[PDB]
């Protein structure tokens, strides 16, 4: 019901040598509000932290990383000319007190700063039915959605039974598989799991829907090849049960 | 001096019902709060304990924590693992103008599967895909799921679901692949898998 740490936008995609402005609201009674880094390579990162309008202590990054803080505690950061190394997941933490009080995180913007925008390609989203031997083997029925082909690794996947999401029974990768490991900007792939009763699958009334919301081009990035622009967008795929 | 926090093991695998020992130490004693923290896979940090520089001990639920400021050293004691803490776990120090985040420890607590009943599975391909999968599923916690030999077969690794109103759990893996010469049968072979796995025909 109170809202937590706050975060705009969730995901950015943006070439090489570009800007972005990130903002975020404190817990309501917060005052301190610190930035932060998360790369896979140099891990969190200290960027900055504000308090009452001025940066009250910071990190080693270039002058490039840049921030502040208005008047209502809301701080924002900037990072100009952008690199490849840039991406990351930016998070900020409020704090009553960051010398003696918990820092609460936000759930970060995700940046990924690539060469090209026709690097960025959508999911493409597939339910595959449950195995006739499972269901006569143990009573359980297990559908399999796979999400192939997207980069960036901007994607939230979930599963509706009935219009209604599900968290049992399902299982998700934490993580995709790059489906060329070698390569910087390789497309991903990734698998989720839901399994339901035998009795469940059988009834020719149950849906199951797969959705993976992808976040990619905004509609003020220039877009000029033939295949169909990367935009945010939801890509699905359904099932519904079935009688012997 | 320069600030350094480490953090051991890096990754620990451990059985559900373990306890569990977390390590951070830190080079200069000269600080004013420890706090861990949990990070779940796509998700920012979860505050657990925060232990003042005059403190020597913070407890929340099965988390104790200690601190030893002139050594240099805290220990997160897990009591009783439970699936759900899976997660990495990070250690901070805020010294006197900077904050320094440890590594990490990526902590993976596994189910006991009463009942193992391990298989592969073909799933009904897509009218809409091309792709031919396979399910390896119902095997105890202590098999591996390697990679395939060939580039161009995908294999994920396991992944636990819970159907609780039915109190179980079970293991999987995916694996999947467009190319002709690729068989369920085949999948897994460059995993060790146990010698009484349900293989139906296809």
């Amino acid at each position: 019901m109170k809202a937590g740490v706050t975060q705009t936008p969730r995901y950015l995609i943006k070439t090489r040598g570009q800007q972005v402005t990130l903002s975020c609201s404190p817990i309501s009674g917060h005052r301190s509000v610190s930035w932060y880094q998360q790369t896979p390579g140099q891990g969190l990162q200290f960027l900055f932290e504000y308090f009452s309008e001025t940066q009250r202590n910071k990190g080693n990054f270039p002058g490039r990383f840049s921030g502040r803080q208005f008047s209502n505690s809301r701080s924002e950061m900037n990072v100009s000319t952008l690199e490849l190394g840039d991406s990351a997941l930016y998070l900020c933490a409020s704090s009553f007190d960051s010398g003696n009080s918990p820092l609460h995180f936000g759930n970060g913007t995700r940046l990924t700063v690539t060469e090209d925008l026709n690097k960025v390609f959508p999911p493409e989203v597939a339910v595959f039915e449950p195995s006739e031997a499972e269901i006569s083997h143990t009573q359980k029925a297990t559908l399999v959605c796979l999400a192939t082909g997207f980069f960036p690794d901007h994607v939230e996947l979930s599963w509706w039974v009935n219009g209604k999401e599900v968290h049992s029974g399902v299982c998700t990768d934490p993580q995709p598989l790059k489906e060329q490991p070698a390569l910087n900007d390789s497309r991903y792939s990734l698998s989720s799991r839901l399994r339901v009763s035998a009795t469940f699958w059988q009834n020719p009334r149950n849906h199951f829907r797969c959705q993976v919301q992808f976040y990619g081009l905004s509609e003020n990035d220039e877009w000029t090849q033939d295949r169909a622009k990367p935009v945010t967008q939801i890509v699905s795929a359904e099932a519904w049960g079935r009688a012997d | 001096m320069k600030q350094e926090v480490t953090q051991i093991p890096a990754a620990l695998s451990v059985p559900e019902g373990e306890n569990l020992v977390l390590n951070c130490s830190f080079t200069d004693s000269a600080i004013y709060n420890l706090q861990w923290f949990r990070q779940d896979p796509g998700k920012g940090l979860t505050s657990l304990l925060l232990i003042q520089s005059s403190q020597r001990e913070q407890t929340s639920g099965r988390l104790n924590a200690s601190l030893d400021k002139s050594s240099g050293r805290s220990t997160l004691y897990i009591a009783a693992s439970q699936p759900g803490d899976s997660a990495t776990y990070l250690c901070a120090v805020t010294n006197f103008n900077k904050f320094y985040f440890g590594s990490g420890t990526k902590l993976n607590v596994k189910p006991n599967i009463q009942n193992p009943d391990p298989a592969v599975y073909q799933l009904r391909d897509s009218k809409s895909s091309d792709k031919s999968v396979c399910l390896f599923t119902d095997f105890d916690s202590q098999t591996n799921v390697s990679q395939s030999k060939d580039s161009d077969v995908y294999i994920t690794d396991k992944c636990v679901l819970d159907m609780r109103s039915m109190d179980f759990k079970s293991n999987s893996a995916v694996a999947w692949s467009n190319k002709s010469d690729f068989a369920c049968a085949n999948a897994f072979n460059n995993s060790i898998i146990p010698e009484d796995t349900f293989f139906p025909s296809p």
